[PDB]
């Protein structure tokens, strides 16, 4: 019985470590914040008609 | 055999497995996924333990 649980640990530790590596892979630097609290000039070119 | 031998009879003293170092880990997980009643030392990793 403690070896089987023993199995299962692993088993569990390897999927730890999976979605350990995800959110290590998917964490990523998309954290430049190039805005601040300044003034800000906004440009959007669009066709609306409804 | 193994498993028979602890079975049929009732000596199950200290066996050693002579194996190369890369299959050290899976012969350590061959009988821990099959027949588990046995006690498994695994010798490797430095002096201190």
């Amino acid at each position: 019985k403690l070896n089987i649980l023993s199995l299962d640990k692993f088993k569990e530790q390897e999927v730890w470590k999976k979605e350990n590596r995800l959110a290590l892979q998917k964490r990523q630097k998309q954290k430049f914040q190039p805005n601040e609290t300044i003034l800000q000039f906004l440009s959007t070119a669009w066709l609306m008609t409804p | 055999l193994l498993a028979y031998l602890a079975c049929e009879k009732e000596n199950w003293g200290p066996h050693l497995i002579v194996v190369p170092t890369s299959v050290l880990l899976n012969w350590e997980m061959e009988f821990k996924r099959f027949a588990p009643g046995f006690k498994v030392l695994t010798y490797y990793g430095s002096p201190q333990q």
